[PDB]
């Protein structure tokens, strides 16, 4: 309910498990553009020299 | 301008009643090839009945 | 500009220009150092003699090929070979023309990297490309799908190519092909009495072979054939003027490809190896590849072969289908054909490999771009 | 009366002495026959090599699988197989001692015919029984009811049992297991360089695929680690001494187990079919099965399956549910161990086919008498 009241959305849809899902999924895409962005900057540094 | 395949298509086209003539074509002669090898093997099986 | 197609064969280098149906290069893929003692000064004489003038200065020559089963072993005599076909048979500079490589299939991949290694880095191109053999000897033949046997110098591999594209896991290779052909029949020779254990004799051995030898339409009729009476005996002039005869040879020496265990091999013959080529494959697809075996090879110049692969497959086949071996007269010089047939075309145009392609991509784009 | 315990697999050939843990005999089911030429007379050059000497002399001999794809096709060596098991291993004469024997799911009815007449009329015995391999797996495991994904060297069939009752339509069977797994190695490896075309070479290739193969935890990122570090790779010896190192060919191999389109099958894999399996069952009995996953079968051995399992289970079935994985260190022979537990019990003296039996309902007793 707290959680609910944090994000201004409504307790009587799912509050609880999709919020996990969605930060889940944001934080392992935020893993993986800082891995993709590391790649990038490597193979432009590869590129480069 | 066009491509010579586009030249071979655009002579294809001046042709009256051609893909008719090309189905009759490849009819007759796999027809005919088909008819060279089903009878004489169906006349062996006549003879091994 | 006007592309290059430059088969680099196991035996034989085809190199010629794109648009061309006869390819202008065709010599032998040989490096020949000296191996007794020059007495003459004045020099000229050089330390590797490459291609044509190592075969007709052969006799004071150690031949080495540098490609032995579609395996460049040595880099530096391939090297050798690049340049001598680069810039004293065709005379290009190799960066202002593409130029089109074949490679045999299931080859190590670290073979196909040194090659776009040396092809971008030693004679650095505008493009390249390197497609497999198969597939331009399919595309020799005016015909999208079929299955094709091609038997080289180091590799005899089937594949089946249905639509424009090669099924990668019912492609299988045999490493048993001219190469060998030519050791069992020197081994063979020696029953006569015909010694020959030089590499300048293998060139003789293999011209006996290219002039006399056939394959047998049934092998044991031949068998009883030669052994009665002297009919099948043909007559070689040497090139220092001995005649030798031979009988049953000429057609023992081809059967290995039918019986790889003549020379130890435990594997099947190239039949069974197309036969199971093909069931490797799915059932619907069928009806296109017995129907259009395509033949490519310098090894299937043997004026018996479509006749006995006719007889084998048709052995080996459900009775209920069509065998038909297209083997065309041209099909040694297929694979550079096709290549000149792929190399005209615009739609190829986007398929190419640019240098900066390859350095975005280091020498690793050609297992990726390159099926 | 002690029974024998015989699981007559694809692979290999496991025996031994009833109630008890661990099968005396376990030996490869390959009969050898040379296929060069005998100079030196004397000394019992026998002429086809089965089992453990087949194994040992490999490098002259021709080796042949009675068991293909669970199905025997050659009978002949099978009934060597049969001589070599009883006669030289256990060293037991038949005529005094009950004989287990275990089977394949949807096995031919004629199979079980030839089988019973040969364990009848040529090795006679007092009594005998054919069980199906899952049924005992469960057994050993010790649990009445259960789903056993059984992966030998030919078959990886799929059946579920609910209290002791098999259920007959939802078995399936995947003709991939560890020869496809050796197969597809000798493939990959040439793209290393090392040439695996002999039979004699396919238990080489088999023991590397015993000792080094593991099952990737996840396939990408062991892509990602393989090809960014080479800590993976490991170095093998070959019995001529020679050392070579494989890289992602530890788990690419058994990879095929999950992904059958790397040799070109159109089904999916394993956990597909379990899951496929699961529901082809009442809805009542599903619950069950998730939490009573049981493996057997060598081709299981690889220390990265179970982990891998639950995770495919787990993403396929809900997660609702609880998901475990039934994973015991001695599940090779946990086929022999099951025969172990069945053949001596005090109910199992009713269900024995004794000879009488045999002579009355001839070698068709075992359809009516089974399941
Ligand atoms: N007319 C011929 N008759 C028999 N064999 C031939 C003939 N011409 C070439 N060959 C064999 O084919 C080999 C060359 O085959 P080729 O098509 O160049 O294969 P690759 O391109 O793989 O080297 C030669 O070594 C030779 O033994
Ligand atoms: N330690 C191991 N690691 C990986 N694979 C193994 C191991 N031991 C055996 N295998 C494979 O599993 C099979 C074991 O045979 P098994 O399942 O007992 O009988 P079969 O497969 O003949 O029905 C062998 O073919 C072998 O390839
Ligand atoms: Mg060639
Ligand atoms: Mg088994």
């Amino acid at each position: 309910r707290e959680l609910a009241d944090y994000l201004c959305e409504d307790a009587q849809q799912l509050s609880l498990e999709d919020t996990f899902s969605t930060m889940k999924a944001f934080r392992d895409l935020f893993l993986r553009a800082l891995k993709e962005n590391k790649d990038r900057k490597e193979q432009a540094a590869k590129a480069e020299r | 301008k066009l491509a010579s395949a586009d030249h071979f298509y655009l002579l294809l086209l001046a042709i009256p009643c051609y893909q008719l003539r090309i189905e009759c074509m490849l009819l007759c002669e796999g027809a005919a090839a088909v008819l060279d090898m089903v009878r004489p093997k169906a006349q062996l099986v006549l003879a091994a009945c | 500009t006007t592309a290059l197609v430059c088969d680099n064969g196991s035996g034989l280098v085809k190199a010629g220009f794109a648009g061309d149906d006869a390819p202008r290069a065709v010599f032998p893929s040989i490096v020949g150092r000296p191996r007794h003692q020059g007495v003459m000064v004045g020099m000229g004489q050089k330390d590797s003699y490459v291609g044509d003038e190592a075969q007709s200065k052969r006799g004071i020559l150690t031949l080495k090929y540098p490609i032995e089963h579609g395996i460049i072993t040595n880099w530096d005599d391939m090297e050798k070979i690049w340049h001598h076909t680069f810039y004293n048979e065709l005379r290009v500079a190799p960066e202002e023309h593409p130029t089109l490589l074949t490679e045999a299939p299931l080859n190590p991949k670290a073979n196909r990297e040194k090659m776009t290694q040396i092809m971008f880095e030693t004679f650095n191109v505008p493009a390249m490309y390197v497609a497999i053999q198969a597939v331009l000897s399919l595309y020799a033949s005016g015909r999208t799908t079929g299955i094709v046997l091609d038997s080289g110098d180091g590799v005899t591999h089937n594949v089946p190519i249905y639509e424009g594209y090669a099924l990668p896991h019912a492609i299988m290779r045999l490493d048993l092909a001219g190469r060998d052909l030519t050791d069992y029949l020197m081994k063979i020779l020696t029953e006569r009495g015909y010694s020959f254990v030089t590499t300048a004799e293998r060139e003789i051995v293999r011209d006996i072979k290219e002039k006399l030898c056939y394959v047998a339409l049934d092998f044991e009729n031949e068998m009883a054939t030669a052994a009665s009476s002297s009919s099948l005996e043909k007559s070689y002039e040497l090139p220092d003027g001995q005649v030798i005869t031979i009988g049953n040879e000429r057609f023992r020496c081809p059967e290995t490809l039918f019986q790889p265990s003549f020379i130890g091999m435990e594997s099947a013959g190239i039949h069974e190896t197309t036969y199971n080529s093909i069931m490797k494959c799915d059932i619907d697809i069928r009806k296109d590849l017995y129907a259009n075996n395509v033949m490519s090879g310098g090894t299937t110049m043997y004026p018996g072969i479509a006749d006995r692969m006719q007889k084998e497959i048709t052995a080996l086949a459900p009775s209920t289908m069509k065998i038909k071996i297209i083997a065309p007269p041209e099909r040694k010089y297929s694979v550079w054909i096709g290549g000149s047939i792929l190399a005209s075309l615009s739609t190829f145009q986007q398929m190419w490999i640019t240098k900066q392609e390859y350095d975005e991509a280091g020498p690793s784009i050609v297992h990726r771009k390159c099926f």
